[PDB]
């Protein structure tokens, strides 16, 4: 359920 | 487990590859959530989901919130070095 970021 | 060094190389027009969860505000370590299919990280290999991200390029990312944490990453250019650990 954590914010995830893509990069 | 143990800390490994993993050499990433890419292009500017590509990303790494990776989904990141975690940082400084979360208690959690900066973590791989997801390997993207056919970029740098999937090819290069070394790099996998569950590994923390201590350090990219000798800038080191612990206290470092999520959104400071994505900036250092997203801006390595080229030849990217990973201090990555399982625990
Ligand atoms: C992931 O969905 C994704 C990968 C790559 C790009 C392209 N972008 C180009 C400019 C530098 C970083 C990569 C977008 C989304």
């Amino acid at each position: 359920r954590l914010p995830t970021s893509k990069i | 487990g143990p800390i490994r060094k993993v050499l990433l190389l890419k292009e500017d027009h590509e990303g790494l590859g990776i989904s990141i969860t975690g940082g400084k505000e979360h208690g959690v370590p900066i973590l791989i959530s997801e390997i993207h299919p056919g970029q740098p990280a999937d090819r290069c290999g070394g790099l996998h989901v569950g590994d923390a991200i201590l350090a990219v390029n000798g800038v080191n990312l612990r206290d470092t919130k999520h959104k400071e944490a994505v900036t250092i990453l997203s801006q390595q250019r080229g030849e990217i070095e990973f201090e990555v650990v399982y625990v």
